[PDB]
RNA sequence: CGGCACCUUACGAGAAAUCAAAGUCUUUGGGUUCUGGGGGGAGUAUGGUCGCAAGGCUGAAACUUAAAGGAAUUGACGGAAGGGCACCACCAGGAGUGGAGCCUGCGGCUUAAUUUGACUCAACACGGGGAAACUCACCAGGUCCAGACACAAUAAGGAUUGACAGAUUGAGAGCUCUUUCUUGAUUUUGUGGGUGGUGGUGCAUGGCCGUUCUUAGUUGGUGGAGUGAUUUGUCUGCUUAAUUGCGAUAACGAACGAGACCUUAACCUACUAAAUAGGGUUGCUGGCACUUGCCGGUUGACUCUUCUUAGAGGGACUAUCGGUUUCAAGCCGAUGGAAGUUUGAGGCAAUAACAGGUCUGUGAUGCCCUUAGACGUUCUGGGCCGCACGCGCGCUACACUGACGGAGCCAGCGAGUACAACCUUGGCCGAGAGGUCUGGGUAAUCUUGUGAAACUCCGUCGUGCUGGGGAUAGAGCAUUGUAAUUAUUGCUCUUCAACGAGGAAUUCCUAGUAAGCGCAAGUCAUCAGCUUGCGUUGAUUACGUCCCUGCCCUUUGUACACACCGC
């Protein structure tokens, strides 16, 4: 957002950049293109006998 | 910048030589009226001809006569 | 035991460089001599004294001045030293430019006026600046108020508005002086007060742009080093296009910049699709050979999506293998693969800036100027285009890898009108240019397969300033416009100039590039030698280096900090 401001002495040039957060952008991507968030893995118990569970 | 030229002769818009209660028209009796010069043929009466040496015109139609009177 | 000599912490010091003394000093006192008290004036004047002298020792003030110094810190810079990077650097090469003619910019001169802005890269085919008027700012001349608003002088016995006729006037400018008719309180005459200005100042500003730099640079949070400015992180090395990474490490983890990203250029017999994209069978239908077969033409039918488009996806990640490299980052070579140069090309693009440009894009604007015979506007005629002559982009050629004729004959970006006059096929006229009638198109439909050139084939001239080369020239025929002379441009005939590959110099370039070739829109009523794109033809030589040039860092030195155009 640019906007000139006229005053008695002269002009003042106002510029404003607002970097909106990715999560609240909606249109387009919801995250930055370089960021790679990896999900946390889930634990499992090995072995515990061969076993079966029938129906 | 370059200097202004200065010949000298200036020409102003003419003030017009305004005149009212002009000596056109007359009355002799009192009751009736006696028109001087003549009224316009093209437009209605009330407007009056301009009189010169065999040359006429009127101002409501800017200037549009030719025939004498 | 003795003199001519390193490292860490300093708790001891020190303004700090540093110092094992320059320590045991505001926790102030071991014993002594000598010297200094802002800088300059000045080691001068004077006197003494010492000398053969030159000079020495001794030693002022008046007056002057706000700094003089020291140490270091960051910079900037250096005809210091190392290490990087780049075809805006060079090699190895190509194409060149610089010469020739001509276009066009810019000087210089000229001129009423040949308007102005900008001069190393980062001024000079730039101002989208190819000016016939307009544009336009300049000149010669004329016109016009577009003098908002406030307040008085006329206030209708007119305020001021108009005004055919010819002289007037460049001139069917009422521009006015000849005129004597209109016009009705708008105005208008002043005084406050605005308004406009391609007037000024870009070294008063905004915004935008250019440039340092598209280079690889920039930052802060802790933590450590310093009293401190600061510094380290941000670095020996090796990598990378990149502060790209790997590593080594009072630094750890981060952000910006780069990368990622985006757009486009490439692949899809795998999807979704089409008589505004293309094919297949078949109908009718033209010609052939004449057997069934070959080329066609028709939006007659039916069906398809390979090419087309363009939606959704995948696909490349340096993949697999080999070496090479502390067996790291990576790099080098083969294999496959549409693609293995960051896959190609761009779009964006940090911190800090520059007194870079633009107040002639701007109702972006400060202040100054100007401000009703304007530097406002507006008409009219010119001028930006003039020529002893410099440089700068450019085009055309110096021919035989050609020229000229025929013939063959293939692109991609585009663009294109209804209130205007756009592209304009198809038919007739014209040697041409160009005219005409008619269409089709508001556009994958029509122009348009834009059957563009350079190319390819067969013939004519053969290495002679020749048919190379086409300049200057004269004439006519066309068109655009109100206006073409200071040829607008096109065409027709005629004239045939310079120039046999261009010295010193210097530009551009690493692959579908270079160079050639044309098209294309942009500006545009009319004008392409310009420009942004496009495709067509398509190489030579590297695939390295710091020799030059520039730039970057590091270490160094600095009386510089308005920073070498310095002091
Ligand atoms: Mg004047
Ligand atoms: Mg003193
Ligand atoms: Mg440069
Ligand atoms: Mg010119
Ligand atoms: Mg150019
Ligand atoms: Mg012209
Ligand atoms: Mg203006
Ligand atoms: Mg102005
Ligand atoms: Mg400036
Ligand atoms: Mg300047
Ligand atoms: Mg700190
Ligand atoms: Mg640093
Ligand atoms: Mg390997
Ligand atoms: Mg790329
Ligand atoms: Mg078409
Ligand atoms: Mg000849
Ligand atoms: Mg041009
Ligand atoms: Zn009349």
């Amino acid at each position: 957002a640019t906007r000139h401001v006229l005053l008695r002495q002269g002009v003042l040039g106002i510029k404003v950049k607002i970097m909106k957060d990715p999560s609240r952008n909606t249109s387009g991507p919801k995250a930055l293109p370089d960021a790679v968030t990896i999900i946390e893995p889930k634990e499992e118990e090995p072995v515990l006998e061969p076993s079966v569970k029938d129906y | 910048k370059k200097v202004y030229t200065t010949p000298k002769k200036i020409r102003h818009k003419h003030k017009k030589v305004k005149l009212a209660v002009l000596n056109y028209y007359k009355v002799d009796d009192e009751g009736k009226v006696a028109k001087l010069r003549k009224e316009c043929p093209n437009c209605g009466p009330g407007i009056f001809l301009a009189n010169h040496g065999d040359r006429f015109y009127c101002g409501k139609c800017h200037s549009t006569f030719a025939t004498q009177k």
